[PDB]
RNA sequence: AUGUGGUUUAAUUCGAAGCAACGCGAAGAACCUUACCAGGCCUUGACAUGCUAGGGAACCCGGGUGAAAGCCUGGGGUGCCCCGCGAGGGGAGCCCUAGCACAGGUGCUGCAUGGCCGUCGUCAGCUCGUGCCGUGAGGUGUUGGGUUAAGUCCCGCAACGAGCGCAACCCCCGCCGUUAGUUGCCAGCGGUUCGGCCGGGCACUCUAACGGGACUGCCCGCGAAAGCGGGAGGAAGGAGGGGACGACGUCUGGUCAGCAUGGCCCUUACGGCCUGGGCGACACACGUGCUACAAUGCCCACUACAAAGCGAUGCCACCCGGCAACGGGGAGCUAAUCGCAAAAAGGUGGGCCCAGUUCGGAUUGGGGUCUGCAACCCGACCCCAUGAAGCCGGAAUCGCUAGUAAUCGCGGAUCAGC
């Protein structure tokens, strides 16, 4: 019944941050459809390296928004405690849906 | 090319309309070459700026759909 | 001119189409990535330093 | 072909749509 | 004119960012401009302390700003008189609640941007441009490094023709990703124009 | 079409100059941009910090004039320090004018510079320590024999080692495993208005994190060795394929117009603001490109090949009006969920019948649509008409060794639009 989207630039601070949200609902409540990894939005920017004319020759930058997903089916209040404000957000995004 | 207005500068009209209520002046000069020549506001002589000076363009009937700057040519020997 | 102009481009103007971008550092009109407000130059610079988060050398 | 507005291909190349290339 | 920035070459590995805050595609723009005029102000009124990194994090209207320095004493003031003034100065531009840790760089001769600054400082006080380099490297090797290298640009000693002095010791393998090479750059605005100081310190590995 | 040379201009702003300038700075010149010109204007200035001084001190609403900028104006206005006074004067904010320190300059110098870049060259190199040799500069090492993509490794050797390079450490793509179920499925079985749509299921596919896998490890031949030829197993051999990555140095290379910066120059102007024009000129010359010159083709209709990215001052399904561009309405989607989205080439049918053509789509007349204050100089699109050169290109000359070239469409950045 409860749906949480997880964005972020860093793939270790999702597979960490939101794989600890799997323990803080399994231990203190009921069923979880595990963490599901979403299509990542790669942004790429492409820049003429030098300040002045050197139009061939460039540098290539991406900015990669990783997305992950978790679903919890049984809303206990034994769960919404860690999943409420036992805070360890770091450089991560939090979407909460139903 | 538009169809909901002819996007003509009020500062010109206003000055032309409130000349048509008695007005037969030649020292009418403008910088709005971007304005359509409006339904029969003819007879008058508007001087249009080419970016260097105003040129007297005598406005007759055959040339009404057009813009003003079409008669103030901006570049020399073409 | 590039002072009286970094200033002018911030003023809200008669007509929104007279409006435009500018590298909020390196104060500059052309190649200005709107996702950053950053001139390609003053940008490759930050991108290198680590001052643009999650931005990284692309290689594929 | 590709240079002709009144073909379908002229449209495609130009990215446009019209009589000569309708949206289904 | 060759050669990539050694930090930027490493960001994914053996070097992480000076700004660890996510944003959507319409906040990022402003959370950056702020992010920057921050360092613009900090670095300017905090040279004395000698700041290496100006780390930053976010989580919606609060900001980390974990400034690393050689001389913590100078940012604080005897008790807490300056660190107050700074938290106060910050929120006047940053319309948010500015937190603010402070860190000691335990050994400043292994912080490349400090070593740069050091050498740059000497140059502005017309010092022996070539020995500065020589010494600086030594100092850095002396505090236990795996290698180092320092570079100064041109107009060395106010000479008419620009030149370029360098010196180095041990390893500085700029092509190895798994190296950990703190890099740093200092200016040096002198009576006869700018010189440029670059500094490389090898330490790391697996 | 575009960039450049030249010429022309009031101006056609500046730079870039063989390779390594010329679809380059420009990842978006109608006004903005804009640095150029012509005219109307402002001068302590569009922006920063302070000083000397009468005037008002927060502020609000018009009018005249003009193209706009600006300028000449008439009103609404009395909040706060201070009580020192029970009659309110003292430059506390703040705002004005008059001076002053200053701002401002995309003015010049890349041969005063930083930085960043280009370049020889991803070429196999350039060095150092100590020892040894030489009066010395220097040499040896780094020569020699083998080998490699490689100063890669091997064997030798008055050298023994090392550093910057090479390779490796990193990303993408090939095979498999683990972890995970609003995207996958009759794979299994069930219901299906037969659209994975419905309960249901992660098997598979995929998505994205972490592992595995390759080592000349194994077999035959050559070799002193490195390594070389061949074989098996394996998705993949001997660097599996593509990136990222650029030694000491060279070019007084490039940029003072991104920025930073030493010096010199302008300060009712070399600063500023505006409207208008110019950067779009056209007797010419060159570079890079597009579309062609057709039947292995062109046109029209039907027909799932699938594959990276963008989208809430947005992507717009679906209905309707218009030949259409587009205009009305209007659902879904902060997006693996909804949209841009048709992929095109291909396939199936039908037409054309070798013609300057149903090839080609320049030029030009006319009617429109959209963005935008505004589309004459200067936008893209649609529709009618008009159909130019062009029948595969002189001397010269360019790219590419495999999922390459050739060909076909698709997306993005900048961006109102282009
Ligand atoms: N990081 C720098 C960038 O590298 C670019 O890539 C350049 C090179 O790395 C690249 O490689 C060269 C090629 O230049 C040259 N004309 C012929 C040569 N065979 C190529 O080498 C080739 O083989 C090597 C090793 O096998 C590869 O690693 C290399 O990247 C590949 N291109 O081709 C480009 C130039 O011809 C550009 N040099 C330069 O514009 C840009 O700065
Ligand atoms: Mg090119
Ligand atoms: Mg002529
Ligand atoms: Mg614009
Ligand atoms: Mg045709
Ligand atoms: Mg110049
Ligand atoms: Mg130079
Ligand atoms: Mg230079
Ligand atoms: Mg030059
Ligand atoms: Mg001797
Ligand atoms: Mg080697
Ligand atoms: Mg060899
Ligand atoms: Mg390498
Ligand atoms: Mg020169
Ligand atoms: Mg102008
Ligand atoms: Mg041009
Ligand atoms: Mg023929």
């Amino acid at each position: 019944k409860i749906r949480i989207k997880l964005r972020g630039f860093d793939h270790k601070t999702l597979d960490a941050s939101a794989q600890k949200i799997v323990e803080a609902a399994r231990r203190s409540g009921a069923q979880v459809s595990g963490p599901i990894p979403l299509p990542t939005r790669v942004r790429r920017f492409t820049v003429i390296r030098g300040p002045f004319k050197h139009k061939d020759s460039r540098e290539h930058f991406e900015l990669r928004t990783h997305n992950r997903l978790v679903d919890i089916i049984n809303p206990n209040r034994k769960t919404i405690e860690q999943l409420m404000t036992l805070d360890l957000p770091t450089g991560v995004e939090i979407e909460i849906k139903t | 090319s538009l169809k909901k207005g002819v996007f003509v500068d009020d500062h010109l009209l206003e000055k032309v309309l409130e000349l048509n209520a008695k007005g037969e002046k030649r020292l009418i000069k403008t910088w709005s070459r971007r304005s359509t020549i409006v339904p029969e506001m003819v007879g008058h002589t508007i001087a249009v700026y080419n970016g260097k000076q105003h040129v007297p363009v005598y406005i007759t009937e055959n040339m009404v759909g057009h813009k003003l700057g079409e008669f103030a040519p901006t570049r020399t020997y073409r | 001119a590039r002072k009286a102009l970094i200033e002018k481009a911030k003023r809200t103007p008669k007509f929104k189409v007279r409006a435009y971008t500018r590298c909020v550092r390196c104060g500059r009109a052309r190649s200005v990535y709107r996702f950053f407000g950053l001139c390609r130059i003053c940008l490759r610079e930050l991108a290198h330093k680590g001052q643009l988060p999650g931005v990284r050398k692309a290689s594929w | 072909g590709k240079g002709d507005r009144r073909t379908r291909r002229g449209k495609i190349w130009r990215g446009t749509y019209g009589k000569y290339r309708p949206r289904k | 004119g060759n050669k990539i920035h050694p930090i930027g070459f490493r960001l994914g590995i053996t070097r992480d960012w000076e700004s660890r805050w996510y944003a959507g595609k319409k906040q990022y723009r402003h959370l950056l401009l702020e992010d920057q005029r921050i360092r613009g102000l900090l670095e300017k009124e905090l040279y004395s302390a000698g700041l290496a990194r100006v780390d930053i994090e976010r989580a919606a209207d609060n900001v980390a700003v974990t400034v690393h320095v050689a001389k913590p004493g100078v940012v604080i003031g005897r008790g807490g008189e300056r660190i107050r003034v700074l938290r106060e100065e910050l929120a006047k531009l940053t319309g948010k609640n500015v937190a603010l840790n402070v860190q000691e760089v335990q050994n400043p001769n292994l912080s490349a941007p400090l070593v740069a600054q050091r050498v740059a400082e000497q140059i502005e006080r017309r010092f022996a441009v070539r020995r500065a380099i020589k010494q600086a490297v030594q100092r850095v090797m002396e505090s236990g490094a795996k290698g180092a290298k320092v570079i100064v640009s041109g107009r060395i000693g106010g000479a008419e023709q620009a030149r370029t002095e360098w010196a180095a010791q041990g390893r500085v393998p700029l092509h190895t990703l798994r190296a950990n090479i703190d890099y740093g750059f200092a200016l040096a605005r002198t009576t006869y124009g700018v010189l440029g100081v670059k500094a490389y310190i090898f330490l790391g590995e697996v």
